[PDB]
Order: structure tokens, then C-alpha cells, then sequence
């Protein structure tokens, strides 16, 4: 609650936190795939943040916590969806939503 | 506005995954 | 971008003195609150910047409009999904979110996947367990191109250099000020250490004058400069040592 | 001249050193580093741009 | 994009409206 409290520090990790999951990933690109005409691996502050995240993702009751966790999981799962490592990983995070 | 749209188009996905199933229940029966 | 920052020459974004009397200036702490605003400024225009995306012969002709955007999936692949043709990325969100609806990982064990019927139609498999991996790198092959028609039968850069070089100025200014207000706070043992301090940086800058091009292809060096103390002392140090 | 070697260091600190003994006898003029540098007409000029960023903004 | 969002949204609205629809033709197909 005293990290997810004010206006310009809780909406930082909005987009930020997502970022740093796919950070120095060589993902599948689309723009070679439109302009015709696989990593199998992670980086050094992909486990770190996969553990801060799925540690925070045990905010139970409904706090500040939980209610940040569920804006965050449609955009997390577009990046599950291109990186299979991220499956192994964030654990926790997939069985408590 | 974007969290309303997420939550819409979730379930119009989740819609046509339990329609893409059901269809299965009509090709068994042939 | 690289892993490292780049390695620049010019300074950037020198200190400001905290030291001036603010009883007459009355102006470092408001080119405080302009930095500030900057930091702030530049705070919410980075995070709008990182958020702003996150015979009978055959007829055949290539088409112009041959795009990336429409391709091909196969019939397996179709009725998996619903879509006749929608992306090449919306496929395997798709597939990847209809896994995560039967529920196939657990009840490696994320890995491997619980084979269901249209997963094994769709892959021509017979096996229980499959990793993830070998799951989405098939799906490169399950999709096929689409078919042509056939018929059969600045200035931000030099801005923060003026800034920071008129910055370097202010500091120059400051320390030119600081040397005279400790001059007139203590006139004793500030014109003694200049005494002694410029004394000891006229004796290293006077350091290196026997070692030019002409002065050492003469003699006098080595005869009878017994007052330098430098050389010629150390003939009995190197020779014990091999150096010769 | 991208790097500084112990000579030039020193040197630097010498320059440096000297030039405040130097104002205090008063035997230099040091108003050619002065002037340029504070530059008066500039200064007036410098309040004319700022009442007419206040004219702009009110 | 505060008009577009709301332009697609009422877009995934006639779409879940047309499903419905589909689903009202697959009630009589049987």
C-alpha cells in the first residue's frame, strides 16, 4: 500500500514491468513477416523481475495488490505468448490470475 | 476505455473458442 | 540500444555550488525548482514515450498486393480457431489461450503438455507429452502464403553543451569567489600555503628539463653533475640486477 | 588534447594559482575577461527576451 | 485514441450482436 499509493508511482509499473520481461529477448518479429511483398532463453533481469512479480502476485484480500494484477495479466499474456521461457516462468503469478 | 475493451474482446474470444467446440458436436454426429 | 551507456568526451549536466550567500543571489534554489520541473517534465514525456506501444495452358499471374497481413492457415489449423484468416501473431495468442483454457500443463511439468484430440489432429503426433516449444515451432510450418490468382483452362545536443558550458563558467565564478572569501576570511596561513603550493608546482614542473633531444646527446649530464642526485647514483643498483 | 597528462595538470593548477595572486597587487588588467563574459548589452537584452516570453505567456 | 477505442468497442458490440444472431440461427438449424 505505501508503494502502490501515489499518482505518478503506481502507473510507472504499468508499463514498465511488462518491458522488463522481454528485455534483451530476441523475440519473433512481424514486420519481416508483413514486408514479404525463437530465443529459447532469458536475460539477467528477466528472473529478477519474475520474482518480484509473482512474489507481489501473493497480495491476498484484495489489496493494492491485487487490484494492480489484474490490468497487467492481458498485456503479460501477450509476451507468454512469444517467449516460450515465460512459460516455465511466472509460476505463481498464472495460478493466482 | 481500455480495460473495457479488454474485457470485451476476452470474452467474444472465449466465445468463439465455446463455438469452435460446439461445432465438434455436430461433426461427431455425422 | 546497447547494454552499457556510450562513453562521451564533452561533461554533461555539471554541478551547481551550494556554497554562494543566498542573502544576495536568492537564485540557486529556483534553478533548482527548474530542474526539477525538467526531471519531472522529462519523467512523464519518457513514460508517454515507453507507453505510447506497449494445348490448354494454365493461366498464373504474381499479384501487387501479395501482403503479410492475410496468410493462408491449413484446414487443421482453422477449425481450431474459428477465423478463416485473420494474423500470423492472433494464431498462436489464439492457440496459446486455448491451452490455457483446457488447463494441459498441471493440475518439466509446465513444459510438457497434455496431448487432447484436436492437439494431436493438428500436429499428427501420438504422443502424451510434448514440450511447449516443439508446439509453437511446428505452427511456422502449419501456415501456408497466400496463393496467386490461377486460371485453368539536433539542436537538443548543442542546447545541453551551452548549458553545461556556461554551468562550468559558473563554477569557475564560484571557485574565484571561494578562494577570495577565504582570503578575507584568514589572510595568515592561506598566502603560506600559496607559498608552498606553487613552490612545489614550479619544482614538478621543473621536473622534466634533462631528458630533450639535444641535451642528452651531449655531456653534460653525466660529468661531474654530482649537485642533480637523480642519475648517477643507481650504477650500483642496476648492475646487481641485470638490467645493464 | 582529449586527455590530461601530470604536466598538464600541474600547469593547470599553476595558471589557476597564479592569477588570483595576481589581482590582488593589481599589476594585470583582467577587464578583457570581464566584460566579455558579462556583457551588459546582452544582460538588457537578456531582460527585454524575458519580458517578452511575460508578454507571450500572459 | 479515446474516439477510436470507443468506435472499436461499439464495433465488438454489433459483433457479439451478430453472434447472438448466429446463435438464433443455430436454435432453428436443428
Amino acid at each position: 500500500t505505501e508503494l502502490f499509493k501515489s499518482k505518478e508511482c503506481s502507473l510507472i509499473l504499468e508499463a514498465t514491468l511488462p518491458n522488463l520481461l522481454s528485455y534483451n529477448i530476441a523475440t519473433p518479429d512481424y514486420h519481416l513477416l508483413q514486408k514479404h511483398k525463437f530465443p529459447q532463453e532469458l536475460s539477467d533481469v528477466s528472473k529478477v523481475a519474475c520474482t518480484f512479480l509473482c512474489l507481489l502476485s501473493n497480495d491476498t484480500d484484495d489489496g493494492a495488490g491485487s487490484a494492480f494484477c489484474q490490468r497487467i495479466r492481458p498485456l503479460v499474456l501477450h509476451k507468454l505468448a512469444d517467449i516460450p521461457p515465460l512459460t516455465l516462468a511466472l509460476s505463481e503469478y498464472m495460478e493466482n490470475t | 476505455e481500455k480495460l473495457k475493451y479488454v474485457k470485451e474482446s476476452e470474452k467474444m474470444l472465449n466465445d468463439r473458442l465455446s463455438l469452435s467446440k460446439q461445432i465438434l458436436d455436430l461433426n461427431k454426429s455425422l | 540500444t546497447q547494454t552499457n551507456p556510450v562513453p562521451v568526451t564533452y561533461p554533461t549536466d555539471a554541478y551547481i555550488p551550494t556554497y554562494l550567500p543566498d542573502d544576495k543571489v536568492s537564485n540557486l534554489a529556483d534553478l533548482k525548482k527548474l530542474i526539477e520541473m525538467d526531471s519531472r517534465l522529462d519523467l512523464y514525456l519518457t513514460r508517454r514515450r515507453l507507453d505510447t506501444s506497449i494445348l490448354r495452358c494454365s493461366i498464373t499471374i504474381q499479384l501487387r498486393g501479395v501482403d503479410g497481413g492475410k496468410v493462408q492457415y491449413s484446414p487443421n489449423l482453422a477449425t481450431l480457431i474459428g477465423m478463416q484468416t485473420g494474423s500470423v501473431n492472433d494464431a498462436v495468442y489464439s492457440i496459446y489461450k486455448y491451452i490455457l483454457i483446457n488447463n494441459l500443463f498441471v493440475t518439466p511439468e509446465l513444459g510438457e503438455v497434455k496431448l487432447d484430440s484436436l492437439l494431436q489432429k493438428v500436429l499428427d503426433t501420438n504422443a502424451a507429452h510434448l514440450p511447449l516449444m516443439n508446439v509453437v515451432q511446428t505452427v511456422n510450418k502449419l501456415v501456408s502464403p497466400l496463393p496467386p490468382i490461377i486460371l485453368d483452362y539536433a539542436e537538443d545536443t548543442a542546447k545541453l553543451r551551452e548549458i553545461t558550458k556556461l554551468a562550468l563558467q559558473l563554477n569557475s565564478s564560484a571557485q574565484k569567489y571561494q578562494f577570495f572569501h577565504e582570503l578575507s576570511l584568514h589572510p595568515r596561513e592561506t598566502l603560506t600555503h600559496y607559498l608552498w603550493s606553487s613552490k612545489q608546482n614550479e619544482l614538478v614542473l621543473q621536473g622534466d628539463q634533462y631528458f630533450n633531444e639535444d641535451a642528452a646527446r651531449t655531456s653534460d649530464i653525466y660529468s661531474n653533475n654530482n649537485n642533480d642526485r637523480s642519475l648517477m647514483g643507481n650504477i650500483s643498483l642496476l648492475y646487481s640486477q641485470g638490467r645493464l | 588534447y582529449n586527455n590530461v597528462t601530470l604536466k598538464n595538470l600541474t600547469a593547470f593548477q599553476l595558471l589557476s594559482q597564479r592569477e588570483n595572486i595576481c589581482e590582488l597587487l593589481n599589476l594585470v588588467e583582467s577587464t578583457e575577461r570581464h566584460n566579455s563574459i558579462i556583457n551588459p548589452e546582452r544582460q538588457r537584452m537578456s531582460l527585454e527576451e524575458m519580458k517578452k516570453m511575460l508578454d507571450a505567456l500572459k
